[PDB]
């Protein structure tokens, strides 16, 4: 049957050149005689590139292959929310198979501009330095850069961790990752119940480059399905970096014209994809969202790259980490001098608007005078009022990895530093001084914590009560 | 006429039709199936090469996710047809002229060609006016000409959009006449934004009174290769009625057309051919060419075309924007640097330049200034790498001046948008010729010298700036 079946002309590299299969179509699924499933995209005048998922080291020459009718579906469900899944959406964690009752398509169309609403949605993070300068709003593409050990991955681990339940539903993608480093992940997220609601999409290096393209897409479309059900779903997509390269790896296998650092022709349409089909839908189609966060790392600080360009001119802002400002005390690094977010404080509520923004601001003005302060012989009060209330907010936005603030917590702390509170003291100690008065506030006040969230907004009472709040707790360092 | 599917290698199709048809160059065909389970015809692509043997290549402008070889094709029997005219207007079309704003079929008196030549070289014009904008940059240091195209350039993120947007404030809900928006591979939130934004202001359907002055064609990022190659033709086969048909003057807002390049850049090795400078096609100056010489202001009415190009890696010797600047009687360059300094709209004050600079279209005021202000920009400019390391103790009386003024002027040519009070957080303003001019004029003389710097960064008129 020249139709429906084939024969296997070669096995170069894990990509194959079926015979036969007339039937085929473009997207298709194979399936070969040592039960290798594969996908098919050169429908060639004679012949079928097929590009492999798994080990070609079995295929041989002769043997024959199927044409499965389908043009490569997922299962999906409720029932995963905890299970490490793989790639082809099969469990690699070992605890048996998933209940599929629907099963959704990897690459489906995105979502257009009728079923689309602008960003007003929140997402808290548990960071005091992205939920206050860097607003990422639900259903908005934000993306994270920075080199090798940036603390990115972090910014990431901390925020799924940081989502109250119920809230928001969590896919967790790993593409190119190593065995060993995603478990170490895989449990820093159990060990604090975060994984009753997240997946984790992911494939090892070890694991066949026709599949890292997918990591995404497979993590994308699992996310979906909460989507259109109303639901809200935060994408990670562990470097979109090295699934770049793992596309490269396929065109040029399958012999396919390159360019700029071997990248293929359709490199752009890895991201402008993947991001895209993250949004915020109307509320005609359930007001369900999915807000993507993707890495990207980079080389050098070199942020001009072609797959790093490409990204950045897809998402809707950035949160550049510096390999630089780490060890400086800014830990996490975040460049908010240059990481953006396009949707506005429109993806914040008042309560933050009213010292963010002002917080804003301020990390603003240090920005223009800060390589000053080493080099301040001589300065101006209306400047050292500047390079006095700078590095103070910094330590505020540092953060201990692995803990993240709620949204009061948010508050009340810039609330501290950004009103003259922590003023005249000394920035080597500052740190602290939030983790005792936090602890402190969610003891002997939580009453007026509760009083912050519900309300949304700082009245004119819990400021006073704010006020003797921390006027007598700084007195009490 | 009717072929198969021969190959079907990502978004390109080689078609086999019979020795006696063959579909004429350009001629878009349509194939049959597609889609899981269920029948559409979405799958529309163009026909770009005969490479003999009784086989035109093609791209198609939908996804060839499912198609199969042998599938029937159609040569249609010449180019693909938007549908153009009034009944368009209000809408949100598809690189295919298909309405995709849910709003019903598209009513439409005719079809037209998005591959049409050029007007001769007796149809054009050498009329020259302004166009106030509204940004103490423009129309101070490079105005734009009626009819003539603006080229604003930049690279990723520099507020480029941001400068689309204020510019169909300040001129589209005001201008008088038709108006079309393109989307040239970019984000769709931008479009869903302008468009929730131009329904708010009413200047889409508020009822279906039909009283809009604007007709969009939205191909995004995601679309495949070959619809970012077209939707700038589209866009344009829609703004190339009102230019001649209702003999309108009619303005073309591309949202970056480097997308429409980038997009062709894709379709080129894939087609087989040479690669050219830094990966893109050997026709890349013969397909963004032909397609801003048909966007241009006639004898029989006008197109004010406001056109944004991306910068990769943020180097303007790139082929893809260099290209362009040809085709422009203007250009607002931003930067990245001047824009890490919180200076917006972020315009190199420098590097931007307007061929009605001429005192014999605007005024010898608005001449001088223009240079007098771009002179200091030059020498402080010139000074810095300078003092940076030689600091200034040594520079004379009469150059430390223009160190004082020039961050006056730098700063005084800073402008918060009507559109971007969410970037600035302060309200916008209108500044035009005349209350820059002057402003301005008040600097190069010296007689603010005692005004600090942040006095004019952010500010709408030279009082604002002393307030
Ligand atoms: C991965 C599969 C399920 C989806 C693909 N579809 C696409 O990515 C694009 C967007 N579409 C829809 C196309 O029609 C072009 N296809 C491909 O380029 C591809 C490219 C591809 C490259 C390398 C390995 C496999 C595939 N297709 C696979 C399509 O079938």
């Amino acid at each position: 049957k020249v139709v429906n079946t084939g024969t296997v002309l070669q096995v170069g590299d894990g990509i194959a050149r079926i015979h036969g299969l007339d039937e085929v179509m473009a997207g298709e699924l194979v399936e070969f005689e040592e039960g290798t499933i594969g996908i098919a995209l050169n429908l060639e005048s004679n012949n079928v590139g097929v590009v492999l998922m798994g080990d070609g080291l079995m295929i041989q020459e002769g043997s024959s292959v199927k044409a499965t009718g389908r043009i490569a579906q997922i299962p999906v469900s409720e029932a995963y929310l905890g299970r490490v899944i793989n790639a082809l959406a099969k469990p690699i964690d070992g605890r048996g198979e998933i209940t599929a009752s629907e099963s959704r398509l990897i690459e489906s169309p995105a979502p257009g501009i009728m079923s689309r609403r602008s960003v007003y949605e929140p997402l808290q993070t548990g960071l005091i330095a992205i939920d206050a300068m860097i607003p990422v709003g639900r259903g908005q593409r934000e993306l994270i850069i920075g080199d090798r050990q940036t603390g990115k991955t972090a910014v990431a681990t901390d925020t799924i961790l940081n989502q109250q339940g119920q809230n928001v539903i969590c896919v967790y993608v790993a593409i190119g990752q190593k065995a060993s480093s995603v478990a170490q992940v895989v449990t820093n997220f159990q060990e604090r119940g975060a994984m009753e609601y997240t997946i984790v999409v992911a494939e090892t290096a070890d694991s066949p480059a026709t599949l890292q393209y997918l990591a995404p897409y497979t993590g994308a479309a699992l996310a979906e399905y909460f989507m259109y059900r109303e639901r809200h779903t935060l994408i990670i997509y562990d470097d979109l970096s090295k699934q770049a390269q793992a596309y490269r790896q396929m065109s040029l296998l399958l012999r396919r014209p390159p360019g700029r650092e071997a990248y293929p022709g359709d490199v752009f349409y890895l991201h402008s994809r993947l991001l895209e089909r993250a949004a915020k839908l109307s509320s005609l189609l359930g007001e369900g969202s999915m807000t993507a966060l993707p890495i990207v790392e980079t080389q050098a600080g070199d942020v001009s790259a072609y797959i790093p360009t490409n990204v950045i001119s897809i998402t809707d802002g950035q949160i550049f980490l510096s390999a630089d400002l780490f060890n400086a005390g800014i830990r996490p690094a975040i460049n908010v001098g240059i990481s953006v977010s396009r949707v506005g404080s429109a993806a914040q509520i008042k309560a933050m608007k009213k010292v963010a923004g002002k917080l804003k601001l301020e990390l603003a003005q240090f920005a223009e005078l800060e390589a000053f302060a080493q080099f301040a012989s001589d300065l101006d009060k209306a400047t050292q009022n500047q390079l006095a209330r700078g590095q103070r907010l910094r330590e505020l936005l540092k953060q201990p990895q692995s803990a993240p603030l709620t949204v009061e917590e948010q508050v009340m702390t810039i609330y501290t530093g950004t009103n003259g509170y922590l003023d005249s003291l000394e920035l080597d100690q500052v740190r602290k001084y939030l983790v005792e008065l936090r602890t402190y506030v969610k003891t002997n006040k939580p009453e007026f914590q509760e009083i912050i969230s519900s309300t949304k907004t700082f009245t004119e009472e819990a400021e006073a009560l704010l006020k003797e709040a921390i006027q007598e707790q700084m007195e009490r360092f | 006429n009717l072929g198969r599917i021969a190959q079907i290698i990502g978004p390109v199709l080689n078609v086999a039709f019979p020795p006696g048809k063959m579909p004429n160059i350009y001629n878009a065909l349509i194939v049959k199936g597609r889609d899981t389970a269920g029948q559409p015809m979405n799958v529309t692509c163009e026909v770009q090469q005969l490479l003999g043997n009784n086989r035109v290549r093609a791209v198609a402008m939908s996804a060839t996710d499912g198609l199969t070889r042998g599938m029937e094709v159609i040569d249609t029997g010449a180019p693909l047809s938007v549908p153009v005219g009034g009944p368009t207007l209000g809408r949100i079309f598809n690189v295919l002229g298909e309405p995709v704003d849910n709003l019903r079929p598209v009513d439409t008196r005719t079809t037209s060609p998005i591959h049409r030549s050029a007007p001769a070289f007796t149809q054009l014009d050498t009329k020259l006016s302004i166009f106030e904008t509204g940004i103490k940059v423009v129309n101070l240091l490079a105005p734009y000409r009626r009819g003539g195209k603006i080229g604003l350039f930049g690279g990723a993120g520099v507020g480029k959009t941001v400068l689309i947007m204020e510019l169909i404030n300040n001129i589209a809900k005001a201008h008088g006449g038709v108006s079309v928006f393109g989307g040239v591979g970019e984000r769709t939130r931008e479009g869903n934004d302008l468009y929730m934004e131009m329904k708010e202001s009413g200047v889409i359907n508020e009822q279906n009174i039909a009283e809009s002055k604007v007709a969009l064609v939205y191909g995004q990022m995601n679309e495949p290769p070959g619809a970012r190659m077209r939707v700038g033709l589209t866009a344009l086969t829609m703004a190339e009625y009102f230019r001649d048909v209702n003999e309108q003057d009619v303005l073309l807002f591309i949202d970056n057309i480097f997308r429409f390049v980038q997009a062709g850049s894709e379709v080129s090795a894939l087609l087989g051919r040479m690669p050219s400078a830094v990966g893109y096609q050997p026709t890349l100056s013969t397909e963004m060419g032909s397609l801003q010489e048909r966007i241009t202001s006639t004898k029989e009415g006008s197109i004010t075309s406001i056109q944004a190009v991306y910068v990769p890696a943020d180097d303007l010797t790139d082929p893809a924007p260099a290209t362009t600047f040809a085709h422009l009687d203007a250009t607002t360059v931003l930067s990245r640097g001047l824009a890490a300094k919180g200076i917006y709209p972020a315009v190199d004050p420098l590097d931007s330049t307007s061929t009605m600079l001429q005192p014999r279209i605007v005024g010898e005021e608005h001449y001088e200034i223009a240079q007098r202000v771009k002179e200091t920009l030059q020498r402080y400019k010139e000074l810095q790498d300078i003092i940076a390391i030689l600091g200034l103790d040594e520079l004379s009386e009469e150059d430390r001046l223009t160190v004082a003024r020039a961050r006056k002027i730098e700063r005084f040519l800073s402008q918060p948008f009507f559109v971007a009070e969410v970037f600035t957080g302060s309200p916008g303003k209108y500044v035009g010729l005349a209350e820059t001019i002057r402003g301005f004029q008040l600097i190069l003389s010296g007689e603010l010298d005692s005004l600090p710097e942040q006095a004019f960064y952010l500010v709408g008129n030279i009082d604002e700036a002393t307030a």
